[PDB]
């Protein structure tokens, strides 16, 4: 997998090129503001359990269908999968957003994914709502100025919102 | 490449578990040592020329031997070859500063070394005094923290050369 | 012509070779190309977990957590169908990793996934990729497998596969499997290799039975051809045409 | 029923480990492993392949 | 158990290898954070009995149907345990916070904490409940980092309980 | 799903051996069993509705404080997934009755239990109260080797919960 | 894997509701002929080796090309195989016969047989021919008046043909 | 596995017959020129790291688009595996010249490496090239005299060459 | 099939390593030794047909009781599949002298062969005297190394079917 730094280094490996200065000043920026980083990371992993729970709230209410028999959460092993779906793409989602770079969903988190549902006859449409909902409860606890000195991390939520829709369009 | 923050990842991928205080600290540790690190990539990276052509000198220096015909120092292309492979240590160990771990060198250059040094007869103690040379100038060019980062680097690639 | 003859004779040929040696190549390759065309980045970088005698909780919770994940195929197992006994026989050190997989291929769980809605072609393939980590070399081995679970049945068919030189060699009473196929193994037959490539299906890719279809076979004609049937073709084109 | 067998290794095992090379990584010699009748016959020749030696089997 | 330094030494030991700057740099930062956990837990400990008995309180007034008769809070038996269970997780999240890691509270308090809890009829949201509170009671006496070490190791707890 | 039938030939599949008589014998004792089982399911497939109903004001008896405001058994959406709970675990014990085998239960409600219940917050003991006064009212209903059918199956689902 | 009972209800919890009364009708049939269901299973098991030394007999004496030089059942490899993939198939139609679904045997035995056939070179005319002539020796032990109660079993009878004449169809 | 001896007796039980004796004729001249084949392989064996080497230098001298940063042999570990793939070539052409036959060669080497090279991103017109370069260097220590017999063995070299140029034709 | 050849270049192949000396001395004892088997061969094929017909008679003789109605050797069919069957093992005696290994021995007659003579219900001593007749003969024609060789592979079939 990559982190910001290795894909940077990887990119300028392939012109047999040393790093740039302004490259060096991307990373030392980068680096610079790795503690919102390290908060932004400890505010999706602390409220993982309401962020799913509120997805699958919504998600469930708006869609009846996947929760009555013959829907695809119906049974409780089918609800289990989801959950279990659920936690571990907003896993991934911290990771990608600890380490900078998304390569790490790309590498693991989505790397037979769609495949894997469309196998199963899952409709990527929910799957990809369930993680439109994740995103919408999750930037409220980003954005949740309280126990942190407060600062600019309008870029913190963008990137954690490309992470959250690079799944969601993978998905699907 | 095993960095600090892949190997956080990577281990709390393998027991499928977040990212919890210990590892969070660690990444804080790489985030504040990534200043000293930089700058002394910074000034590797400035210095390259005359560290390479330092390496290869000293290089011929301690091996007079080499630079004979018949073998393998000889030739416009062999000392080329030489100034190449120099630079490819010295630009992954400038790599593994910037990215605060032994990924870099660990994946380009002592990942097959052995193999591929026997194959073309090439020896192992021409780039071991290429790289102290490289660490002794490395001192004078680097000032407290920068310096140390560097040596780990560099001690890292003469131990895996040996 | 005047820049090139400026560039070949004004200046020494060391520094021209030497820059010409560093140039960028048309492949644009990075180290991890190739593993990231095949899918298998994370199956290669993964840690080797082995676990001792004496261990922490932590690492014997994790260590569990691998080899769920590995011995079940990527396939979710629920909180009623792990083995407590055997984590507790584990935890004591009546039973080594070897002797926990042993225990768990033979289980439920193993068998209602793999073995009950499969045909025997499908359930050696699997159990090659599972407890080997690398796919089946020929048609020979579907042959030998085949009568040995019909002679002596399922719990003699996995013990041939824990049993064997290969796991003991390379996996050995203490590391969880892992998948060894997609570096050269000495033996392999230069297929085993494409054959684990179509075996896997990426990180997030499971051997689950509830595929639409249904838990169905995927090598049976590439391993009893030995191949694709080109070969003699492609010898042809590289051939006038 | 199941049996005990103690293992040990002097220097067969230590032989064909250096000739093989390091596969898995390395272990103390002396361990003890708890086989069923059903295997009790394979198991031990196949510590008898791998060169190693035994010093005692209990029956429990 | 799981410190950073632990989980440093046994990744290096599980390839095999030397502690090198990947890992140097990990302990460094636990090093560096080592101050504010250990003020914290100064500040914890200080304040556990009130600490304790405001979180019982909370339990009792979030949940106020457990003081009935025939419920699991009646009588002073139960409510001994459970001022006894909050002193232990206060315990381990001050012990938490001294090691740096999860570690402590995964080894005494998450692992095996479903099943007991199962067994014994013990509602979850209660100790949520308590753990809150002093989540809430550490936004006083703590200050900055600190607070953020403590608020991280009990939102660790409240995340292993739900 | 597992049944009688089913672990039979998958026992003599997974010994790749024809059915003997032992196997034989088990599938006999199923189909005796039978006429008890089906009795004991067409009486509770009759009664669903009131079983459902009163299912449903036991556990509201013996928990007054949820239907209260705040709490997950207020509202008419709440209270309504209460009754179709109650009837997915009616229906699923009539089929494990149908089948003589637990797999019903175990494949569609036992399989994923806890994660949910955990997830979304249920508690165990509520679907444990309904399926006790269940227990009670098919203690009404049936009466000999149906009762005993169902109540052996009823308070299989009820150790699932426990 | 699947009975009469789980496949029944797993048509009803895709429908979300209970078993019919005439479903569980049909049901209490099926129990209550379930001892004729044991006696034709049992007429299967015991008589197997003769059952497929019929079979055998027949085939090889029909097509001759199958046992000599260059036939598919030539070797003793090849011939061994032949008797063991007969065996297979047999003991799939028995336990079919138990449950009263075709499940298993489609599952298991007919999975992917006609593609292995295919790759194989294995003539799956004669291979169906081979499970005609165990069918025929089948039926002629099923219907053995010897040992058992005198009845009406043609339901069984016609069953245990559906499932010989699927495997046949399957393969060919 | 097969050789000139297990192949002819292929055909022979193919057509159902005992070895003919001009088939018997044949195989006492192989074996008759065994010893010289067995010289042969051994000039493949112990000159394997020269030849490799040559095959490589003249490889990369070449084209050394394959050696520049983003080459496929750039990185140490993928230099290695290229040696290890000219060894592992290298390897079966002597074990099909020791069997007379290339049935192995083209099962245990050839059948999938094409595509195992297209998968990884291999250029196999690079491959097939240090094939060729291989032959080159090998059928200078082939024909080397030192501490051997002089004799005639142009139909061994003429059998290597055609070994070389089935997996030069394979691979490419 | 497995030959001296194919073992030596099997397990050099397992290995990941070129023939050395003692395989390809093996491979060379292998091309001397095959005059004698082809000598043997071609003397063991120009008699086949006074063999074949020795060993039928041999098998009924030694065994009476097959021949008389009802038994397995009544019928000219069953002659002529006796002479079939014999002509089998020694046209397959002839392939394992020619190829030196007891390999076409071993894939053709010897894999499967239990398994079809209990399925055809054939005496393995039927097969047993007619190549201890054969044994007979084969020291009548054969000399020297070729009738060693010839005898080895006889053996090797007896001991198979025993
Ligand atoms: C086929 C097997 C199966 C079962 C058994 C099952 C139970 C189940 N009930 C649910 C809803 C619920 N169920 C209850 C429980 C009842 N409601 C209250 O009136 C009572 C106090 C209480 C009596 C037991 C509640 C409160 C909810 C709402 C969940 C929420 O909004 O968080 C949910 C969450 C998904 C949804 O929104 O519908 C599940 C998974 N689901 C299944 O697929
Ligand atoms: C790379 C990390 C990783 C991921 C991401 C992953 C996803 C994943 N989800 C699975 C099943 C599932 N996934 C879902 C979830 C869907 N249900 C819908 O209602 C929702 C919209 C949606 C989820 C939000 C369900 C229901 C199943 C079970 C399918 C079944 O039981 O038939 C499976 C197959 C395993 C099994 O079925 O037992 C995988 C591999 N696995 C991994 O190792
Ligand atoms: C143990 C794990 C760990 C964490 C979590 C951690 C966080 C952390 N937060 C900090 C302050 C801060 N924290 C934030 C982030 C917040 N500001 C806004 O409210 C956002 C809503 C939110 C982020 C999304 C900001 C902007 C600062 C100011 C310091 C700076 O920008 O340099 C600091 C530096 C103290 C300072 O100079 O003020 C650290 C080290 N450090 C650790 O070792
Ligand atoms: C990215 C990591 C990497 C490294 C480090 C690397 C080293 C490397 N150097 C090589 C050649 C060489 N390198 C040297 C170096 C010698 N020249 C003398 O002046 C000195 C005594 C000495 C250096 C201190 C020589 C002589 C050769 C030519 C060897 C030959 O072809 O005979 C080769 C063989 C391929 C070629 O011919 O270009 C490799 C693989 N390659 C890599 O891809
Ligand atoms: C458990 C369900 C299952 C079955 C039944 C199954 C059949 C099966 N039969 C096979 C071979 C074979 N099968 C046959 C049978 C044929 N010979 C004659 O032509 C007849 C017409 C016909 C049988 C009546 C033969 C001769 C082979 C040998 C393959 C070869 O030709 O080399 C093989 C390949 C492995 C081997 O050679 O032993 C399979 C997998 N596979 C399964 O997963
Ligand atoms: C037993 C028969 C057999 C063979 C021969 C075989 C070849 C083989 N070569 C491989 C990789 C490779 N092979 C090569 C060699 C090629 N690329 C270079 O540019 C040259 C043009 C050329 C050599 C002259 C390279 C560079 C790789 C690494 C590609 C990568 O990792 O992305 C791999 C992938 C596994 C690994 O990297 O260790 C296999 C399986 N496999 C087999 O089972
Ligand atoms: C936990 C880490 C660990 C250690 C340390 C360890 C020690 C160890 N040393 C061994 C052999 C050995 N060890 C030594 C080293 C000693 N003899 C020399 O004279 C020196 C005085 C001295 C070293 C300073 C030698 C010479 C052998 C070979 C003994 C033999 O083959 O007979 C072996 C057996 C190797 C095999 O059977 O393949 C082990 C397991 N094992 C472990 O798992
Ligand atoms: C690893 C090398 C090796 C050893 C050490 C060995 C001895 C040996 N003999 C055994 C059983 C046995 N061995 C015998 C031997 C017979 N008893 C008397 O009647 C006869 C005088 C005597 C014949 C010489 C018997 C009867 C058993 C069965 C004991 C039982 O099951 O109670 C077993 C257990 C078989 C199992 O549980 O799977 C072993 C290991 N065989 C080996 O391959
Ligand atoms: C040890 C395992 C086991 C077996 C084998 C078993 C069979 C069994 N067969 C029975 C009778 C019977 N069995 C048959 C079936 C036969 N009659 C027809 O002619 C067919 C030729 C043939 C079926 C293909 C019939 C028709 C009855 C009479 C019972 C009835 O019609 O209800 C009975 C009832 C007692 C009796 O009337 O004799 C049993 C229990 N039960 C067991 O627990
Ligand atoms: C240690 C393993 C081993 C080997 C390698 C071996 C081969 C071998 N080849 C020999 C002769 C020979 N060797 C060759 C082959 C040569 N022809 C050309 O000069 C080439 C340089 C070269 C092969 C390309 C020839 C033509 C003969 C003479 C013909 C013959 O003796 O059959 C001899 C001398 C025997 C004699 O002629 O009386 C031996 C021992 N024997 C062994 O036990
Ligand atoms: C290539 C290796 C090979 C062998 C060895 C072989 C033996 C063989 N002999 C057979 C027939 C037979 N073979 C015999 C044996 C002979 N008849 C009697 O006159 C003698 C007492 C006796 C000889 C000593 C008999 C009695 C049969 C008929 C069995 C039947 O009815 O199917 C059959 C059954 C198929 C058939 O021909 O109808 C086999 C498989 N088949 C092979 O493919």
């Amino acid at each position: 997998m990559n982190d910001v730094f290795t894909r940077a280094i990887a990119q300028a490996d392939l012109k047999g090129s040393f790093l740039l200065e302004s490259d060096l000043d991307k990373l030392a920026s980068f680096a610079k503001e790795g503690v919102k980083r390290l908060d932004a990371v400890a505010a999706l992993t602390n409220n993982a359990p309401a962020i799913i729970s509120d997805a699958a709230h919504k998600l469930f209410a708006e869609q009846q269908e996947l929760i009555q028999p013959g829907g695809n959460a119906y049974p409780h092993r089918r609800m289990a999968a989801c959950l279990r779906d659920m936690e571990i793409i907003l896993r991934y989602v911290s990771y990608a957003l600890l380490a900078g770079d998304a390569s790490v969903l790309d590498d693991r988190c989505l790397n037979g994914l769609r495949e894997t549902y469309n196998a199963l006859g899952t409709p990527t449409q929910s799957v990809a709502r369930a993680v439109q909902l994740m995103k919408d409860a999750a930037m409220v606890h980003l954005k949740s100025t309280a126990n942190v000195t407060v600062g600019d991390c309008s870029s913190l939520y963008s990137e954690a919102a490309t992470y959250f829709d690079k799944a969601a369009a993978s998905i699907a | 490449s095993r960095t600090v923050i892949t190997e956080v990842i990577a281990t709390a991928d393998s027991q499928g578990r977040f990212l919890n205080s210990t590892e969070l600290q660690a990444a804080f540790g790489r985030f504040e040592r990534a200043v000293p690190a930089i700058e002394a990539a910074r000034a590797l990276t400035k210095n390259q020329d005359a560290l390479v052509k330092g390496a290869v000198q000293a290089v011929f220096k301690k091996f007079p031997y080499v630079t004979q015909p018949g073998e393998k120092g000889y030739g416009d292309s062999n000392q080329a070859k030489c100034a190449r492979d120099i630079g490819y240590y010295l630009r992954f160990i400038t790599y593994s500063l910037v990215a605060s771990g032994t990924g870099p060198l660990d994946d380009y250059v002592i990942a097959g070394l052995r193999e591929v040094n026997r194959a073309f007869n090439l020896n192992p103690l021409w780039y071991i005094e290429a790289l102290n040379y490289i660490k002794g100038e490395t001192g004078k060019l680097l000032s407290g923290q920068s310096k140390t980062e560097a040596l780990l680097y560099i001690d890292h690639a003469i131990n895996a050369l040996s | 012509f005047l820049n090139m003859a400026k560039d070949l004779t004004s200046v020494s040929r060391a520094e021209w070779l030497a820059k010409s040696y560093t140039q960028p190549s048309r492949y644009q390759q990075t180290e991890t190309f190739g593993q990231e065309r095949i899918g298998a980045v994370g199956a290669i970088e993964t840690p080797r977990i082995n676990l001792r005698a004496p261990f922490t909780s932590e690492e014997f919770q994790g260590a569990l957590y691998a080899i769920y994940r590995h011995i079940f195929g990527n396939t979710y197992v629920m909180e009623s169908e792990r083995p407590t006994t055997a984590e507790s026989q584990l935890k004591d050190g009546r039973i080594t990793v070897r002797g926990f997989i042993r225990l768990l291929a033979k289980s439920e769980v193993y068998k209602s996934r793999f073995f009950q809605k499969t045909s025997q072609n499908r359930f050696i393939e699997l159990s090659h990729k599972l407890l080997l980590g690398r796919a089946p070399y020929d048609q020979a081995e579907i042959s030998y497998h085949l009568d040995l679970w019909n002679t002596q049945g399922y719990d003699a068919e996995i013990d041939s596969y824990v049993d064997s030189e290969e796991y003991l060699d390379f996996f050995g009473e203490d590391t969880v499997p892992y998948f060894r196929g997609f570096k050269y193994q000495t033996g392999q037959s230069a297929e085993g290799f494409n054959r684990l490539v179509r075996l896997y299906d990426g990180w997030a890719g499971s051997d689950t039975d509830r595929n639409v279809g249904g838990q169905v076979a995927r090598l049976t004609a590439n391993l009893t051809r030995g191949g694709s049937g080109l070969e003699p073709f492609i010898v042809m084109a590289n051939s006038r045409r | 029923r199941i049996y005990k067998i103690t293992v040990s290794e002097a220097g067969a095992y230590a032989t064909n480990k250096h000739r093989t090379g390091y596969r898995a990584p390395i272990r103390q010699s002396n361990y003890t492993l708890t086989v069923p009748y059903d295997r009790f016959l394979p198991e031990m020749i196949r510590l008898h392949q791998s060169g190693a030696k035994i010093v005692n089997v209990t029956s429990v």
